[PDB]
């Protein structure tokens, strides 16, 4: 709010501010556009399902254990253990000091409303395969789906049917280490924390920059008005109004660039959800290192987490060829 | 470059479904793409098996999937219903009968045997 | 108000951020120290003899009520120039001490009594600080400080080693060393007496006639004030939005009892952004905490003015209980209060929504309110409803380990996609 | 460097510069971020082995 930030509910300052034109009708529109764009960003990554599917109560998928990624009904919020670990690691006096007209609006989509989307995607992808990306969900047993995925990377399907138990054990052991890797390394979620760290220091600087004089008697309008007559009061406060306007403009100028930086990553995440999750990708090093097999989504505060399952060759032996 | 001058395998890049074609049009300050795609239709569910064991040997499909209408086993392509008699050229044999979980008994037609035993007699 | 903000006579469906509501103050209070005795402003201005420049005297004024409009009748001056404060409101401020200096100079050097000035009299006799905050008064005194024979009682220093620092006085009378000759003797060539005398006589015209100068020095800092202007204190009110005036520092807000451990030499309390947060009452040794008024953004949810003429009002970030407190007659900055708390008051995590009723339904989002709440103009005969957005239709999938579903037909679908490529080219 | 660009090693200009606020703490951070980003740019294209 300009009228209350620049002028501390004064009347002379308000009159001068209206005399300065429409610099704050433009400021009130850029931030609104940024907020609407932020609301639109999350609607492309997650809202890609016609309906809200549910996994069957009986869970035996041929030896694969997905209990680490499906929602937990015991907890008050139906979030998988991975999601809870992610939420308990990003943290969102000075907040109450923004008596200067700076406020934060709540996002339209609730965290439960995003957990529901993620659960629907997971149920669809582990019950039907990639078929639900094209039309309606088409059921298929999970081992046969995995055999098709093997056949899609140049390996015959009898390999899976002959090493099903070994592959299931390897997948379970590999998925059982994500929690340990996340809970051990402290710099795991660093890209998400920087986003919330950069949006607080800007507000802190904006608040702290109210104490500058900008070449005047003092930084308080009340003292200036109580010690100097109006003919010089309108000269003293005119040196504060311009300084505060210049201080306010830089904030929106930098937010207009951070918004584009965020939008690029949102578009990349939407593409990754479309290609890695709703299908099998042949692009090299797009959905992980190796030969892509599967991907699973999870939600984190202000971001998304992809779990990529890939096939990596092993012990090699050399022969003579012709 | 990708949708119009070729066929795209990327999912949901040139429309919803399986991409077939695309046509360009011009609008003031922009372009319009008309994407022609293939969408599956009426579905019906059958009983399936991963392999078939005839002579104590496992037979896997070459291109397709095993399917059953209640009393007979066929091999069909994945994206369309077109059942066919299981022969020795629709399938390939690899391994013995007791490694795969879910194998079933059936018979595989041998086109050569009757044609070359009736005449050779 | 929405039409006025949009500068148009029509509005489309949506939510618009119109303005900010604030609670108006009730009354005004004044708190000044209880001082009665008047200040001695007659001795400074009405004196039979004034000290010389090199021995200017300083008089301390404190613990008295100072009225600055009476000294106009005490001397026939004309300018009364002040640097750090406008002379108009000198009666509306409280100072901690006042210092009065007085001397007699020549009319030529009156312009040298100013910050940043140098000369014969602003270098070796009397130098003002570069950050002076006070007043300077000078008036002609030729009829009572200049004789026909000549006046020699006024002295000034002209020779000295180095420039003297601000507000420092030198009264030494020793022979200056103005040559290679050792100036041990009483007088001689290259040895000068630093003090010279004026020659005030009626023959000299303007610019050489004697002038009488009095300098008043204040200091406006945060400290227990003793000298104050003639203003009357009022009673102390608490827990209500009022206009307070503590020792000359005005403001606006509610006052509450505070539990901050001040110190005897500490009177005010500040915070980041350098605004006052705690005050010490002048009459009684008590600590009060200042909190600003109640404020909040207001938004108007409307369907298209073509469709209908009803609106709903969202007060952002306020609990629904303070809105009736906010909605009072002649106490809210928005003039309109027709909505007030007239039913259909619903508490959203975004704010308080008035004019829209809540229903146990779930539709698509038409006008997004926030935190999963949307609003729309619909039937239950047509009104505005507020509901919870629905993500889609529930649909359980079937999974079996020996069943597969295969399609038996197909469809050809043609869709369209629009992409901007360029904008207009402009020149300025 | 603000203090040497705006003010040619003067002292009064420095005093007014400190009086004018913290507009050069913000300038010194954007350029540093740009430099670190430039260093990170070449580490993704080439360092893939
Ligand atoms: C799937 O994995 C989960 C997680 O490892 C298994 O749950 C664990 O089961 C063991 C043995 O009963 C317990 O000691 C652990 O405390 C369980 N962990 C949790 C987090 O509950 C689960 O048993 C696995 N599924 C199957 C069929 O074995
Ligand atoms: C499953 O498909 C087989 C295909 O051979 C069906 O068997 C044929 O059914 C037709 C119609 O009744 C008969 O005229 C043929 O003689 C049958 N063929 C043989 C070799 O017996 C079978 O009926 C189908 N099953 C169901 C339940 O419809
Ligand atoms: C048909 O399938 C059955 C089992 O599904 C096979 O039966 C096994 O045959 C072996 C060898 O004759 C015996 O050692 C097992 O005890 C049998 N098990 C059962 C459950 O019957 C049978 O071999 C398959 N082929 C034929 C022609 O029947
Ligand atoms: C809106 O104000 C009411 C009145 O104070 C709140 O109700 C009380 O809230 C406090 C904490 O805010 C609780 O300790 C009391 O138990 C509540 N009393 C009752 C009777 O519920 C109400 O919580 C406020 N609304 C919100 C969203 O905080
Ligand atoms: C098909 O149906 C279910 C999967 O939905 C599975 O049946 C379970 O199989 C496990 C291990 O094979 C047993 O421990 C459970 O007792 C079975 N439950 C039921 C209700 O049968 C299995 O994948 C398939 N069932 C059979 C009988 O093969
Ligand atoms: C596949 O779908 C098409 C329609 O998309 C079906 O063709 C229709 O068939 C009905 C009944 O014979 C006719 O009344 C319509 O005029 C046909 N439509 C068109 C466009 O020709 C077709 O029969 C379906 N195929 C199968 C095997 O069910
Ligand atoms: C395989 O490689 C090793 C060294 O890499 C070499 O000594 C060996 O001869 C190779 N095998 C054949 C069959 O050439
Ligand atoms: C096909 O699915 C329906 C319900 O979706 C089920 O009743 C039916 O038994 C299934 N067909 C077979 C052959 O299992
Ligand atoms: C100055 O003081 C004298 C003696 O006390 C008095 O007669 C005279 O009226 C005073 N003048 C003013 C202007 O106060
Ligand atoms: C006296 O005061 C002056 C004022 O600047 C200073 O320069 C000087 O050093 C002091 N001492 C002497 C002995 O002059
Ligand atoms: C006058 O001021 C003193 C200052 O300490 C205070 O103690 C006293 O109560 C005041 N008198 C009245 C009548 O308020
Ligand atoms: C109002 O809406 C009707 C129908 O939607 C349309 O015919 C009419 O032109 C509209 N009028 C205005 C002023 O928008
Ligand atoms: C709507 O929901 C509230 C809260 O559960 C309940 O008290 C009320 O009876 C419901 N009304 C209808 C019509 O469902």
């Amino acid at each position: 709010d300009c009228t209350m930030y620049i002028c501390g509910d004064s009347t002379e300052c308000s009159n001068l501010l209206l005399q300065y034109g429409s610099f704050c009708t433009q400021l009130k529109r850029a931030l609104t556009g940024i907020a609407v764009e932020q609301d639109k960003n999350t609607q492309e990554v997650f809202a890609q399902v016609k309906q809200i599917y549910k996994t069957p109560p009986i869970k035996y998928f041929g030896g694969f254990n997905f209990s680490q990624i499906l929602p937990d009904p015991s907890k008050p919020s139906k979030r998988s253990p991975i999601e809870d670990l992610l939420f308990n690691k990003v943290t969102l006096l000075i907040c109450a000091q923004k008596f200067n007209g700076l406020t934060v609006l709540p996002p339209l989509l609730t965290d439960e409303m995003i957990a529901q989307y993620t659960s629907a995607l997971l149920a669809g992808t582990i019950t039907s395969g990639w078929t639900f990306g094209a039309g309606p969900a088409l059921q298929i047993p999970f081992p046969m789906q995995m055999a098709y995925r093997f056949n899609g990377i140049g390996v015959t399907q009898n390999v899976l049917y002959e090493n099903q138990k070994l592959i299931a054990n390897q997948f379970n052991s590999a998925i059982g280490k994500i929690q340990d890797s996340l809970s051990s390394t402290p710099s795991a979620l660093g890209k998400l924390q920087d986003v919330v760290n950069h949006n607080a220091q800007a507000l802190n600087t904006l608040v702290k920059q109210l104490s500058s004089k900008f070449g005047a008697i003092s930084s308080v309008l009340n003292d200036i008005l109580s010690r100097l007559d109006p003919p010089e009061a309108e000269v003293q406060i005119d040196r504060l109004i311009t300084g505060r306007l210049q201080s306010l403009q830089t904030y929106v100028t930098q937010q207009l660039i951070r918004a584009a930086e965020i939008r690029a990553s949102a578009n990349l995440a939407a593409t990754k959800m479309s290609e890695c999750v709703l299908g099998q990708s042949k692009r090299v090093d797009f959905c992980g290192k190796g030969y892509h097999l599967m991907s699973f989504p999870q939600s984190a505060p202000h971001g998304v987490v992809f779990l990529h399952v890939t096939y990596v060759p092993a012990q090699e032996k050399n022969f003579t060829t012709a | 470059s990708e949708c119009v001058l070729g066929q795209s395998k990327r999912v949901d890049f040139c429309g919803k479904g399986y991409h077939l074609m695309s046509f360009p049009q011009s609008a003031p300050h922009g372009v319009v793409f008309l994407h022609v795609t293939y969408v599956p239709a009426q579905e019906k569910n059958f009983t399936t098996a991963p392999a078939i064991c005839h002579d104590g040997k496992a037979h896997f499909p070459r291109e397709g999937v095993f399917v059953s209408n209640g009393t007979h086993w066929f091999v069909t392509q994945r994206n369309f219903y077109e059942p066919q008699i299981i022969t020795t050229d629709n399938t390939f044999v690899s391994g013995n009968c007791d490694v795969v979980i879910g194998i079933v008994n059936n018979t595989v037609y041998d086109p050569l045997q009757p044609e070359l035993d009736s005449f050779k007699e | 108000e929405t039409k006025c903000t949009l500068k148009s006579f029509t509005v489309e469906k949506g939510i618009y951020q119109t303005s900010n509501f604030r609670v108006q103050p009730t009354e005004s209070i004044v708190r000044f120290p209880n001082i009665t005795n008047l200040c001695p402003f007659d001795e400074v201005f009405n004196a039979t003899r004034f000290a010389s420049v090199y021995a200017w005297n300083r008089k301390r004024i404190s613990n008295c009520v100072a009225d600055y409009s009476v000294l106009y009748n005490f001397a026939p001056f004309f300018a009364f120039k002040c640097y750090g404060v406008s002379p108009t409101k000198l009666n509306d401020l409280c100072f901690t001490n006042v210092y009065a200096d007085s001397f007699v100079i020549r009319g030529n050097e009156v312009s040298q009594i100013a910050p940043g000035q140098t000369g014969n009299i602003a270098d070796y006799n009397y130098k003002l600080p570069d950050d002076f905050t006070g007043c300077v008064i000078a008036w002609n005194s030729n009829k009572l400080d200049s004789k026909v024979g000549g006046n020699y009682n006024y002295l000034y220093r002209l020779f000295r080693k180095s420039n003297l620092k601000p507000f420092e006085r030198d009264i030494s009378t020793e022979i200056y060393q103005a040559g290679n000759k050792p100036c041990n003797g009483v007088a001689g060539f290259n040895c000068y007496f630093p003090l010279r005398s004026y020659g005030f006589r009626p023959t000299y015209g303007v610019g050489h006639q004697p002038y009488r100068v009095v300098v008043l020095s204040f200091e406006l800092l945060h400290a227990p004030a003793t000298v104050c202007g003639p203003k009357k204190s009022t009673n102390l009110v608490k827990n209500k939005c009022v206009n307070f005036n503590f020792n000359g520092l005005t403001g606006t807000g509610v006052l509450t009892e505070s539990n901050k451990k001040f110190l005897p030499f500490q009177q005010f309390g500040r915070d980041i952004a350098d605004t006052t947060d705690a005050v010490r009452d002048p009459q009684t040794l008590e600590i009060l905490d200042i909190t600003p008024c109640s404020f909040g953004g207001v938004s108007v949810i409307t369907p298209g003015t073509n469709t209908s003429n009803q609106v709903a009002v969202l007060y952002q970030g306020v609990n629904c209980t303070e809105v009736p407190v906010a909605i009072h007659a002649d106490q809210l900055t928005p003039t309109w209060r027709v909505y007030s708390t007239g039913s259909n008051v619903f508490q959203t995590r975004a704010g308080c929504l008035i004019g829209a009723e809540y229903v146990n339904n779930s539709y698509e989002c038409d006008i997004p309110i926030g935190a999963g709440i949307c609003a729309s103009y619909q039937t239950q005969s047509q009104s505005i409803i507020a509901y919870t957005m629905s993500l889609g239709a529930e649909n359980s999938v079937a999974y079996s380990n020996n069943s597969i579903a295969i399609p038996t037909n197909f469809t050809i679908s043609v869709t369209t996609e629009i992409l901007p490529v360029s904008m207009t080219k402009t020149s300025v």
